[PDB]
């Protein structure tokens, strides 16, 4: 048996939300359910233990309960400046080991899109003198994330190890992503025009450079 | 309570690693220390408890011989000898504090995990330690940057103008290459009126290789 | 259309210096220019091919480029173990044969 959790929690601020952790008959009900939360880039911390008492260090803000197969963790609204992922833990006698949930990250609920800016950097001659050539293009100044970057030689797209890095959230309220592509100098100089396209879920721009300067 | 330790060194597959979190401020004969790993994008897995007094530790149904534990009452710090490291072992390691005492397989239901703090990072890759040979990258308002490659492990710090510029310096995420290399990208924005006139440099430092390079960026000729 | 090279080179260590390898009209530029060296009493090797990229196995000291008829060989630092006999190699379509320079001898000042 594998314990399941939603990938993310959709919770708007100003009104109460909660999460559920469904299990099994030998996992939930006969044993207590513990909830854990971790800060982004830091250590976790227990939230509710034994389903009715709470640790010292948290105000009267959270509530947790267990009812049969699933256990609910009632939350009094949501703070926009404090968003953490939640965990669900229990015990199974047949597995004889602690089982942890998938992890539910609470997300707030609408902002308009922005205008992305794309740049493309051709390799320098010092890279080409080592019998190698790599191409990288970057996307920035866009909100929100979840973008896909693909290469194009203005005649047909090329797939020679194309990867798409996951977007990362910065501190200036802006999402960023990049794509890398490494080739050989024979194929790099075969095409005199290279570009990459970005997908802003409705917006697409092209950054065309030349392999001269 | 405290759990400050040192960062675990990156191990290739088919090796052995040891991690230990320091215990102080109490007596290390009444709380059983646990161990758990935080896999990215999913949950956690557990292998057993370590009582600090006698040989009564057990194992889970998934970890038989891959994990071994060893107690040390003179230092009051637990030791472990990990074996058979694979791609599923790539996770940060946290030692979980526990309250109470539990030796039987039915006394821990009243036990709850007390304290988490300052875990070490363990990443499994064939790569171990290699010195970088990073070459300048040509630029395309205008943008420019230097990309780092053929180095291991993550991360590296990219500083521009000897640390005098910090606006717009963002470390773009890397990706696991087929050859095992990484690519951290840092870019800055300059006006288009100055592209080949003002000298621009970026500093990338490597911690295990002790290589600090001051590479000047130039357009492709 | 014969390649012009100095018989001796005056290279002071500690600073960069440039040397020239010039031909004639329709001799340099229409065809790629190569840099070749030979050890005294041993087989020759290649220093710079096509004046574009440096081959593997050679340290990054010699910079090769072409400026019209004159071909320039740029160096950075002169070492005692890098005193190999340098030569200039070029191709001409008016002769159907490779034209080589007179050969420059580098001596430490």
């Amino acid at each position: 048996p594998v314990l399941t959790q939603p990938p993310s929690a959709s919770g708007p601020p100003g009104q109460s939300v909660s999460i559920s952790c469904s299990g099994s008959r030998s996992n939930i009900g006969t044993n207590f359910v513990y909830w854990y939360q971790q800060l982004p880039g830091a250590a976790p911390k227990l939230l509710i233990y034994k389903n009715d008492q709470r640790p010292s260090g948290v105000p009267e803000r959270f509530f947790g309960s267990k009812s049969g197969t699933s256990a609910s963790l009632a939350i009094s609204g949501l703070r926009s400046e404090d968003e953490v992922d939640y965990y669900c833990a229990a015990w199974d006698d047949s597995l004889s080991g602690h089982v942890f949930g998938a992890g539910t990250k609470v997300t707030v609920l609408g902002q308009p899109k922005a205008a992305p800016s794309v740049t493309l950097f051709p390799p320098s001659s010092e890279e080409l003198q080592a019998n190698k050539a790599t191409l990288v293009c970057l996307i920035s100044d866009f909100y929100p994330g979840a973008v896909t970057v693909a290469w194009k030689a203005d005649s047909s797209p090329v797939k020679a190890g194309v990867e798409t890095t996951t977007p990362s959230k910065q501190s200036n309220n802006k999402y960023a992503a990049s794509s890398y592509l490494s080739l050989t100098p024979e194929q790099w100089k075969s095409h005199r025009s290279y570009s990459c396209q970005v997908t802003h879920e409705g917006s697409t721009v092209e950054k065309t450079v030349a392999p001269t300067e | 309570v405290q759990l400050v330790q040192s960062g675990a060194e990156v191990k290739k597959p088919g090796a052995s690693v040891k991690v230990s979190c320091k215990a102080s401020g109490y007596i290390f004969s009444d709380y059983n220390i646990h161990w758990v790993r935080q896999a990215p994008g999913q949950g956690l897995e557990w292998m057993g408890w370590i009582s600090p007094d006698s040989d009564d530790t057990n194992y889970a149904q998934s970890f038989q011989g891959r994990v071994t534990m060893t107690r040390d009452t003179s230092i009051t710090t637990v030791y472990m000898e990990l074996s058979s490291l694979r791609s599923d072992d790539t996770a940060v390691y946290f030692c979980a504090r526990s309250v109470g005492y539990c030796s039987l397989n039915s006394c821990q239901r009243w036990m709850w995990f007390d304290t988490w703090g300052q875990g070490a990072l363990v990443t499994v890759s064939s790569a171990s330690t290699k010195g970088p040979s990073v070459f300048p990258l040509a630029p395309s308002t205008a943008a420019l940057g230097c990309l780092v490659k053929d180095y291991f492990p993550e991360p590296v710090t990219v500083s521009w103008n000897s640390g005098a510029l910090t606006s717009g310096v963002h470390t773009f995420p890397a990706v696991l290459q087929s050859s095992g290399l990484y690519s951290l990208s840092s870019v800055v924005t300059v006006p288009s009126s100055s592209l080949g006139t003002q000298t621009y440099i970026c500093n990338v430092n490597h911690k295990p290789s002790n290589t600090k390079v001051d590479k000047k960026v130039e357009p492709k000729s």
